[PDB]
């Protein structure tokens, strides 16, 4: 035994950072996108959420990068100066933004990052947060259990599978400079890579499209293609 | 120089980082400091002490003195309950805004036993038992006597004792809890009830008023700060 | 194999689940009224059968004394022995793979996301059963709010031949003729509400299908037995009464 | 202060870096872990684990439950193989959507012996032999009994044991293969044949149905993460 | 079991202490001590019936 197996492991699978998120903030005269609120979670998109699934609890340390491209939009000569944008982060429970220049972003606690633009992409750290002594990707129960002695029905009725409505919070990204006179387009792309896995209950991998935040399929349901049984 | 390699993150603000930064004013001789009384190491202090609940918020008695004050009285219908109030120390509008649901709000996730003190502020001629219940959550709340007796509960003799001490343990499937309204980190229920009666002679204040306070045990903990919802201001 | 008793109940390979035998962690612990094996209620395996599945510990929920803590405490946490009996014929052929699944999560029949109910989602006893295709809900005024699990995605998203990951059991007529599946308590947090989550989830599918010399129709049962291990409760309060309809 | 020098790649945010990056929440008490069942520490664990394969792939049977049953009979052709499929454990599509081909188009480089390990699911009063062999590459596929004799191979008796393990061992000229079809790192063929018959008594099903597994051994290894090409998103 | 080699079954020999209503079905006379028997692989079952009782001796 002189072949290795280190690029296998559950660190080395996950060693890669994946866009998980992609944002849209615009800088214009004050309908608007001059701020914008992304719910966190690595459902958005199936590459990582499928390499996630392939074990049914999970615990690691993330990192997430951010990394902003900006563009004008049907400018004819206007121009505008280097931006800083802010990324403040909102736990379930702290106040959210109504505007662009609302008192949240004052960032008196919530942690913020101000990245200028055309620097290296943002990147921070964030620790193990969950509740519970592991990340559950499937939850087969629900939040609320409708009683006999409950009014209506809609007092126990809740959505199978999902444990709470705000699951970790949101990120809110503006720009903080003022409107230049020419309106300037902006996509954060945010990176997330797992470090410091450690999984348990490995499952099957997905093979059917994603439909949501659950195991719902809806269409794409007959994955093998055809091929011959005595056919090499 | 030293060849160096600039990593993704550099130039960037993060307004929780802990870097070393120049000094503005250099050699500066700093007033020493003295043994000032009160000294506070942890936030969580300030949350184990015990602060008055708002139990009654009413239309037409809160945000006054009267939202402190729970009305007891023989005439009353022993079988409907005297206070009932969720075990939501940073989100139930009776608890979130004492000092421990203060120091919550500004916290995502709390976990540890609460304390509730319930003082009787009758006369010294008044007494009567009162069934203090605490129903851990999962089914119905507690809507009579019958139920409440159920779940972990203390009896508090009005005449004997003028305070009682509910504990409520840490009981969660979660290691923490979180400071918003969520069905899946519900607490519990909170329910009191005549035991027996408040039993008054003549010459004797028929109706009393009862006071609650709130408090951490020196198991709570608290979880990521966040900024509090409680103070806002116009931009 | 060899005689398998728990507490007053005795049933004449088995496989730990994960190689861990369930243990415990004032929680509440009833060494007899809930360590003993109940019997569900008989299915029926014929030539049309696309499979069945369960739920623990829903399927326990009216099962004894082990209901009734499990209602009346706050959050319980309990191991499990699975038996599923399928006695047949040296002249019967067949397979039934028989999957204990961590949280199995199935898939719904409406366009509408996770939006099964309750009721439907906690079958209880009786269990499910998969099917072949998946058929969509067009009951819009009055959705039915049930689960579509489709026998070769496992009701899931995933193929069945992965499944195997899965702890799990061949029963194949030829050879044997039940199986046993000791499971440990699996759970992101040391003990949890038992009414709201459900641990388990059994699945059994028929591999091959059932056949009996040149006979057009054949049936014969299947029966499983489920054990609760080491269960123990806590935040006793009054009796949980869930909307079942 | 020191000098430096910016070095070339200095601002550049590569995806597999490996740099240290400053704490959002700092002095987080983390939940502990707890000893979950299960605990997965290499991917190359589940490869290992048998899972079913999707032997027959026609039109009217792949995508169905159909798609794991092989059919075998008295009255089949004893000339004609049973079954016959390509040593590409990642792109042929009987093995492609196996646990060990789903981890495999995760890598671009495997290197391992396989064990395929065939059940049979008749009556307890049917005996027959099957031939299994694995034939290396650069010869004609095996298209008849007397072809695939002269490979591996191994005889299976259905009546003594229901369950037979092929074990295809590592003959590669390469130290690694392609997780691609590939001509120059081909693997082999696996073909399955009548060694005797299938014999059955009266009253007894004549047509059975055998259920085939693949894993991979100990000695398997993967190479060059990637991504892989089963999972789609709509942009 | 007196039946033929190839014949195959499980049963279901309960015992129920008294107190309750007499199992007129399965799943009550599971709840009480019971005993599964497979007729194929052993064809005589022992039902034990250990002594439960109130009293230190009951009339015949
Ligand atoms: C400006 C500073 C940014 C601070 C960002 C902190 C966000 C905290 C989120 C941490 C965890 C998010 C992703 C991991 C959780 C998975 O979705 C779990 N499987 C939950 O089901």
């Amino acid at each position: 035994q002189r072949r290795s197996r280190s690029e296998s492991t559950i660190e080395s699978f996950f060693a890669r950072g994946a866009c998980v998120a992609i944002i849209e903030v615009d800088n214009e005269e004050p309908a608007q996108k001059l701020f914008a609120m992304w719910r966190i979670t690595y459902k958005d998109t199936v590459q990582l959420r499928r390499k996630l699934e392939f074990f049914t609890y999970s615990r690691f340390d993330m990192e997430l990068t951010f990394v902003v491209t900006a563009n004008f939009t049907n400018t004819n000569n206007g121009h505008a100066l280097n931006q800083v944008y802010q990324i403040m982060y909102i736990p379930p429970g702290a106040p959210t933004p109504k505007s662009w220049d609302d008192y949240t972003w004052q960032t008196s606690s919530n942690p913020s990052i101000f990245y200028t633009y055309g620097a290296a992409p943002a990147r921070i750290s964030v620790p193990y947060v969950g509740l519970a002594n592991a990340y559950s990707h499937f939850y087969d129960g629900f939040a609320k259990v409708p009683l006999k002695t409950d009014a209506n029905d809609q007092i126990g009725d809740s959505l199978y599978s999902a444990m709470t409505v705000d699951d970790f919070g949101v990120l809110a990204i503006r720009v903080v400079n003022d409107h230049n006179p020419t309106k300037v387009t902006s996509k954060v792309r945010i990176y997330m890579k797992p470090k410091h896995v450690r999984v348990w209950c490995p499952r099957p991998p997905r093979a059917v499209p994603y439909y949501g935040p659950g195991v719902d399929y809806k269409d794409n349901l007959n994955p093998l293609s055809e091929k011959g049984l005595t056919t090499y | 120089g030293l060849p160096v390699l600039n990593t993704p993150g550099s130039n960037q603000y993060l307004t929780s980082d802990n870097y070393q930064s120049p000094c503005a004013i250099p050699e500066f001789d700093v007033t020493p400091p003295i043994d000032i009384p009160g000294e506070v190491k942890n936030m969580m202090e300030l949350a184990e002490i015990d602060t008055m609940i708002p139990l009654n918020l009413e239309n037409t008695k809160r945000n006054t003195m009267d939202m402190y004050r729970v009305t007891l009285s023989d005439s009353a219908d022993l079988s409907q309950p005297i206070l009932c109030f969720s075990l939501s120390p940073a989100s139930d509008p009776r608890l979130s805004h004492t000092m421990l649901g203060e120091v919550l709000n500004y916290y995502t996730h709390w976990a540890g036993s609460l304390k509730f003190t319930f003082l009787f502020c009758g006369s010294m001629m008044a007494t009567g038992k009162i069934l203090v219940a605490y129903a851990p959550p999962g089914a119905q709340p507690p809507t009579s006597r019958k139920e409440a007796m159920l779940g972990t509960h203390v009896i508090w003799d009005l005449g004997l004792q003028s305070s009682c001490t509910m504990v409520v343990p840490w009981i969660s499937n979660v290691t923490y809890r979180q400071t918003t309204q969520d069905s899946f980190t519900e607490g519990g229920y909170i329910s009191m009830f005549y035991q027996t009666r408040i039993v008054v002679p003549l010459s004797t204040p028929k109706s009393m008023s009862m006071l609650g306070f709130v408090s951490a045990c020196n198991d709570f903990s608290v979880r990521l700060l966040r900024d509090t919802t409680h103070i806002s201001q116009s931009a | 194999v060899l005689q398998l008793t728990i507490g007053n109940s005795t049933i004449t390979n088995s496989v730990v689940a994960y190689g861990r035998w369930p243990e415990f962690i004032q929680p509440t612990e009833p060494d007899v009224a809930t360590c003993r094996f109940y019997t569900l209620d008989t299915v029926m395996w014929g030539k049309e059968s696309k499979g069945w599945w369960w739920k623990l510990p829903d399927a326990l929920r009216d099962m004894g004394l082990f209901g009734q803590n499990m209602y009346y405490h706050y959050l319980g946490r309990s191991g499990y022995t699975v038996h599923v009996q399928c006695n047949a014929s040296k002249f019967h052929q067949g397979a039934l793979g028989v999957f204990a699944i961590p949280e199995y999560c199935l898939a719904g029949d409406s366009d509408k996301q996770r939006y099964t109910s309750y009721a439907n989602a906690n079958p209880g006893e009786k269990g499910g059963k998969f099917y072949s295709q998946f058929n969509r809900d067009t009951a819009v005024t009055s959705p039915k709010r049930e689960f579509c699990p489709v026998d070769y995605l496992l009701g899931c998203g995933v193929l069945l031949g992965n499944a195997f990951v899965y702890p799990h059991q061949i029963i194949n007529l030829r050879t044997n003729n039940s199986a046993t599946i000791v499971l440990p308590y699996v759970n992101a947090m040391a003990i949890d509400s038992m009414v709201k989550h459900n641990n388990w989830g059994i699945a059994i599918l028929p591999l091959s299908p059932l056949d009996f010399a040149q006979e057009s129709s054949v049936e014969i049962p299947i029966t499983v037995t489920i054990a609760p291990m080491c269960s123990e409760f806590n935040g006793l309060r009054n009796v949980t009464a869930p909307k079942f309809q």
